[PDB]
């Protein structure tokens, strides 16, 4: 954990009155898959 | 109605539909079936055509339909080729062109000295594989002035029926069309030509002008589908028409176009038949009954 | 294709080598005996794992060692024109017995 | 002067006062200071350029002044009046979850944020 | 024609319709002459024909006829022998495009398009 | 819609219409590639390429040829049955059980047979 | 026959030149949205470079390379490959974190061995400070970056609107930070985390801007690639259509001889 | 020249243009017009090849531009089919072939036997639809020796005229020229066929290697260029590809490579026509010569 | 394989194998790039170029002709020549270096000729 995780976690925290648009809520939300790889070897595509 | 190499069967249809909505009291059906000989059939059409000049010359008006002079050509070819005439081209007789033309030039709105009997025509020829560089299509084409291209996409598309409009033209244009309709689809025909070209478009990050193209278009040619064996009258053509110009429709969801189309009618004969009466009998649209009809389309678009 | 699914992919990787597998030299036929092993090994999938280069090496050599080994196999296959529950497996074994070569 | 910049955002990109809270408690600038790098915490902060204030509520960052009087604050997303009810709604259900499960140090960043929207 | 450019020595010009249909025409005289048909069914008689109407027209002495001929391409094939025997005897192509109409401009003529020998 | 029925006729068109956005963006899925196609879009293929199949059946003649049994459903049952298809309740169901078999019925059968 | 077959192909080649004009217009939509986020990102990452500079921060070590999961996009990925490999003969034993499946492939090729991490799901969308944050996050976790005292970072540097050169710079580790000489013309408590987290910010702010200058040079590429496509598609066309038109005027000649022959007798 | 075909009004014009460059007296025109009769179009080049034949066998060399060929077949096309021949292919008879080659093989350089005649043929194909594989010219291609085809690409962008050489060959071309022409000139059409290639593959990396070649090509080619009836001495052409070849277009810019042609012309003259008539004479280049000549081009571009 | 050896049918059964693959990728290459070729593919193609290019072999009679004088190469020559190429053992020279030119030691030392 970093402490940029923590300002990341803020932010997101941070789209949370009502009064939001999509590009927030899009700067908010992501789909990503971080597959760590090995030596050709490779732990799987886990979600980000 | 020129029935030409027909099975007896499709003309009984025809026969069959034609009594349903009982129509046989003004319509003629000059019959060369399929079985018929190719003498009956090349002179079925010239045939057809003497019938309509008695009415012509009695100064009526008259609609006669050719339908199809694709085999009034084959016809020609079997009497031309089994006469050892010398073949052209496609193994159509050398003459052919000569044929059509001649046929196709006896259609006329005389002069005021004849009383104008109109004898319109519409001929119908049908293509091969769409294939209009085959001789007796180009021919017809040339012959004729004004075309109408119906297209296969259009119609699995559920475009029913399917006009495909960029491939039909009209050379008569602006001598017909009531000149209330006139003005309703000046803007109709600029919109949809946009909704042609910005017919490309149908993937991601799509402009809102042409966004505005895509969805008026699209409303636009729903609006223009039409249940077969069911016409409309010209005061139902003028507002309906005239809600897509407004872009009144463009808000309506497309399932809804449909229902709305029915209910826009009902709704106008309800709350104003005398807007459509008077719509369907000045035949021009006064600025008044732009404006009355302005009103209603807002009002039965907030319903 | 801006994109190829792996299933796709695996369709690819086997049908290359089935290609591979058709191809029979000129001139030379090939007894019926000895081709419904090879059909069998590409269609139990032996040798999708099997590299595409090296797959007619690996044919010639399959037949080798069906010969040696498994050559009461072989009899059988032409003797009854039919392959059993047991003459599968047996073959079926034999293959995966010579997919490691 | 200042840089008040962010990614989909540059603020205020002169300047007069500024006032930020900051891992140095709260931090005020004004005109020349001494040129420092701290991190901005969580934050709820003024701007103000003459006595006009425009005040933005800060996911924290960086704060630098530079020695050319350049007031970088970088910082992820911000106005204040957009971030502030509905959303201590939310922040409750989200106290709830740091309860139940990195998430722990995630719901309590969450409870964090509730308190300085409290401040709001 | 040729009464007026022998006879009242006038230059005049000559409009003619499809030259499409004076083959046409010509195509199907030969056909029903019974000569065999030459290339894409047109006369084999088609260049001595068009020979015949295209160098009839001339500045005599006298005075000068100038065609204007319409040329209603079949297919929109300028590889189709009908065609190409008339861009034989052409000296210029005007070249009218709705295009170009649509912009506003009447003359309806496409400059670019237009092409000609007369300009040199 | 008036020889086979309303909806008969509604069924029908909703299938025709499906297949033949199916077919155009055929040439879209090919070069570009399923991706850009949209959810809607997306939603319509896996019923198109599943109503593909779910027009397949067996035929007993073909025992000689498929070597499956022939399989003949009555017309009524079979309108209800790719009525159920267009309405995506089996769009839960894999491609492959939807090939070469019958009724809807079957098809729900095949993908208990294939899960197992 | 012939006809037919051409035909076919013509149309095959109208599709396709149908398709590379209509994804080149939308590849210049999406284009002015990227740029835009381009700057806005551009104008904060100068701002922490001003710190940078001033600071003057100075310099296994980590390469990390963005190219999307989709390709079509010019010569983005082969490109920016060769670079890699030009700053892989720099240190061999380096290792890589490829960010999206383009790069992931070429690389991997020519070393597999050097592939360490790998990220998937970059390509679908432009850049955010959400997808930045956790591959650093990831970054510091699951690389321990830190013990790697150099860490590059390569993306396409969107040099012109019609260029694009692939382009690395330098993340400034901790230990820089700590060891440049002119970080003590800037003051903050000897009490502070402000190396490890100042590390750690820069980290990621490069990193999303490296993103969004690769992403900008990515749709550029393809809005380029897609219009040189229409070019070349456009040639093809006017190839078949000769051909059409003459292969149609043979069949009508030849078929036209039978018939004569024919008649003939 | 032997005009068949043409506009009676055309061939007056080029009638009156040879008369303008007083041509026509050591020229003889034979004519058979468009106007003129099918039949005596093909027997015009027959004649005409006989009117030739007459200086031939007079020893005396000669000259004969059969233009156009290309309407001698539609001529012989026409004659056959109103001979009712069997319609060979592409419509144009069976003997074609014969025709053209019994017409072609009369012209020739003669031995010294027959003190050495020679009858220059030239003869014009007009490829119809610009089809380079078209029955005819494939025809004519095979009984000529060498082909000068020109692109129609190249003539409307900017060369008019516009000698396409990718698709010009002379099969035993080379062996009749000057030899200076040829010393000059050496591997040129080489570097232009890797002129063809550079620019075949530059739309792409470019080496500087390739970008010397593309500069010296692009060049080049601007050289090449000349308007009509704007001819060039053969003593006056030897410097100028001198030049290109040795390298000294690199040394103009693209704009300024027609200024540096007629400069440099009259560079020479002035400079020293000595050379030039040196050239005239020899014919070749001795050592001194091409010297002389490297010393000179150097001078002029300098200035 | 019998009449001319197994090595040379093999031989030139690649060559043949190549070059099919380099009029097959004409499309693409057309349609699109060189770039958007497969990594595998482009070595193929760049073989192939290659290959194609050291097919154009100066003839004496033509020596004239072409520029250049004529070249006699030994089948055993032509055998190695090929032989190395699919291998790509001196495949790392211009194309022009392969382009009319004689066999293999001929296109080597043309190498040396053009890398001046």
């Amino acid at each position: 954990i970093s402490y940029a995780a923590y300002l990341n976690v803020a932010a997101q925290a941070i789209r949370s009155t009502e009064l939001q648009t999509a590009s927030v809520l899009n700067r908010s939300q992501t789909d990503a898959f971080y597959t760590q790889y090995k030596n050709a070897s490779e732990p799987t595509p886990i979600t980000k | 109605y020129v029935a030409v190499g027909q099975k007896r069967s499709t003309v009984a249809q025809l026969v069959q539909t034609l009594e349903q909505h009982d129509a046989m009291k003004y319509s003629i059906i000059v019959a060369a079936t399929a079985s018929e000989a190719a003498p009956l059939q090349y002179l079925a059409p010239f045939t057809a055509a003497s019938i309509g000049e008695w009415f012509r010359d009695n100064g009526k008006h008259a609609l006669i339909v050719y339908d199809d002079l694709s085999k009034q050509a084959v016809a020609y070819r079997q009497l031309s080729l089994l006469l050892r005439r010398p073949p052209g081209r496609e193994a159509y007789p050398g003459d052919v062109f000569y044929l059509h033309s001649r046929l196709l030039e006896r259609a006329a709105k005389l002069s005021e000295k004849e009383g104008s009997g109109s004898l319109t025509a519409l001929p119908v020829i049908e293509t091969q594989g769409g294939d209009v560089s085959a001789y007796i299509p180009t021919n017809v084409i040339s012959i004729t002035d004004g075309q109408i291209f119906l297209e296969a996409e259009l119609f699995y598309k559920g475009i029913r029926p399917a006009i495909n409009v960029g491939l039909s033209v009209s050379r008569v244009g602006s001598a017909a069309q009531v000149k209330a309709l006139k003005q309703v689809a000046g803007s109709l025909k600029l919109f949809l030509a946009q909704y042609r070209e910005v017919a490309a478009f149908a993937q991601s990050d799509l402009d809102a002008s042409t966004k505005q193209t895509l969805v008026r278009g699209e409303r636009l040619t729903q609006l223009l589908k039409q249940n077969q064996y069911s016409p409309l009258a010209t005061e139902e053509q003028v507002p309906l028409i005239y809600a897509g110009v407004n872009g009144h429709l463009d808000g309506i969801e497309l399932s809804r176009i449909g229902e709305f189309e029915s209910s826009f009618l009902s709704y106008l004969k309800s709350n104003h038949n005398e807007l459509l009466t008077e719509i369907r009998e000045k035949g021009e649209l006064s600025k008044e009954l732009l404006a009355s009809l302005k009103s209603a389309t807002e009002s039965f678009v907030a319903t | 294709g801006s994109d190829l699914d792996a299933s796709t992919k695996q369709t690819l990787v086997r049908g290359e080598r089935l290609t591979q597998l058709l191809k029979q030299n000129q001139y030379s036929p090939l007894a019926t005996e000895e081709q419904v092993p090879l059909i069998y090994a590409g269609v139990n999938g032996h040798l999708d794992g099997i590299e595409l280069s090296r797959i007619g090496e690996f044919e010639s050599s399959f037949l080798s060692y069906l010969k040696s080994n498994h050559n009461e196999l072989l009899t059988e296959i032409r003797e009854k024109g039919e392959l059993s529950k047991e003459l599968l497996a047996s073959l079926k074994s034999a293959t995966e017995s010579f997919v490691a070569t | 002067k200042l840089q008040f910049a962010l990614p989909h955002e540059t603020l205020y990109s002169e300047v007069t006062q500024v006032n930020l809270p900051a891992k140095s408690g709260r931090i005020g600038v004004l005109a020349n200071h001494v040129p420092t790098v701290e991190q901005l915490l969580p934050g709820v902060v003024e701007v103000m350029e003459g006595s006009n204030s425009k005040k933005f509520f800060i996911s924290g960052g960086f704060a630098t002044v530079q020695p050319d009087s350049q007031l970088c604050v970088t910082a992820i997303e911000a106005p204040l009046e957009s971030f502030s009810e509905n959303i201590k709604n939310l922040l409750a259900e989200a106290k709830k979850n740091v309860s139940s499960s990195r998430e722990a140090a995630e719901a309590a960043i969450q409870v964090e944020v509730l308190e300085n929207l409290q401040s709001v | 024609a040729e009464y007026f450019r022998d006879e009242e020595g006038q230059d005049v010009l000559l409009f003619i319709d499809n030259i499409f249909r004076f083959t046409q025409a010509g195509s199907e005289v030969s056909a029903l002459l019974g000569r065999i048909p030459s290339a894409v069914g047109y006369q084999p008689t088609l260049a001595t024909d068009m020979g015949l109407l295209q160098e009839r027209i001339t500045t005599t002495k006298k005075g000068s006829v100038t065609s204007v001929q319409a040329v209603y391409v079949p297919a929109d094939d300028l590889t189709d022998p009908a065609p190409a025997t008339t861009f034989a005897h052409l000296d210029a192509t005007t070249v009218l495009s709705r295009g170009i109409s649509e912009l506003g401009i009447y003359p309806a003529v496409d400059p670019l398009d237009s092409k000609s020998r007369l300009l040199d | 819609a008036a020889v086979v029925g309303q909806e008969h006729y509604d069924v029908a068109s909703k299938v025709q219409e499906t297949l033949q956005t199916y077919k155009s963006l055929q040439d879209i899925i090919a070069i570009l590639g399923m991706d850009e196609l949209s959810e809607q879009d997306k939603l319509t293929v896996e019923r198109a390429r599943k109503i593909q199949r779910f027009l397949s059946q067996p035929f007993a003649v073909a025992e000689v040829f498929t070597g499956i049994p022939g399989k003949l459903v009555r017309l009524k049952d079979t309108v209800a049955s790719f009525k159920a298809v267009l309405e995506g309740k089996y769009d839960n169901i894999p491609e492959h059980a939807f090939y070469m078999v019958g009724g809807i019925e079957d098809v729900v059968a095949k993908a208990e047979k294939l899960a197992a | 026959a012939t006809l037919k077959e051409v035909e076919m192909r013509l149309k095959s080649i109208k599709n396709i030149e149908k398709i590379t004009k209509t994804m080149k217009i939308v590849a210049s939509t999406r284009l002015s949205k990227a740029e835009k986020a381009k700057i806005s990102a551009k104008k904060m990452d100068e701002a922490e470079q001003l710190f940078y500079k001033n600071a003057e921060t100075k310099n296994k070590e980590l390469i990390v390379a963005i190219t999307s999961d989709k390709g079509l996009c010019g010569s983005i990925h082969s490109q920016l490959a060769k670079a890699v490999r030009r700053h892989l003969n720099d240190q061999p034993n380096a290792d890589i974190v490829t960010i999206g499946d383009k790069i992931k492939m070429q690389l991997l090729r020519t070393h597999p061995n050097n592939i360490k991490l790998s990220i998937n799901g970059i390509g679908k969308d432009a850049p955010t400070f959400q997808e930045s944050a956790l591959i650093a996050d990831k970054l510091l976790s699951v690389m321990k970056a830190g013990t790697y005292p150099k860490i590059s970072i390569f993306y396409n540097d969107p040099v012109s609107s019609l260029s694009f050169e692939p382009s690395e710079k330098p993340i400034f580790n901790a230990k820089t930070i700590e060891q440049s000489p002119s970080f003590g013309k800037f003051e903050i408590d000897t009490d502070a985390n402000v190396p490890r987290d100042l590390f750690e910010y820069t980290l990621a702010n490069q990193m999303l801007t490296a993103m969004a200058q690769g992403y900008a040079a990515e749709i550029s590429a393809r809005r380029n690639a897609m219009d040189n496509a229409s070019k070349n598609a456009g040639d093809m066309i006017n190839r078949y259509s000769i051909l059409y038109n003459r292969t149609r005027q043979a069949v009508i000649t030849n078929e036209l001889v039978d018939i004569i022959t024919g008649a003939s007798s």
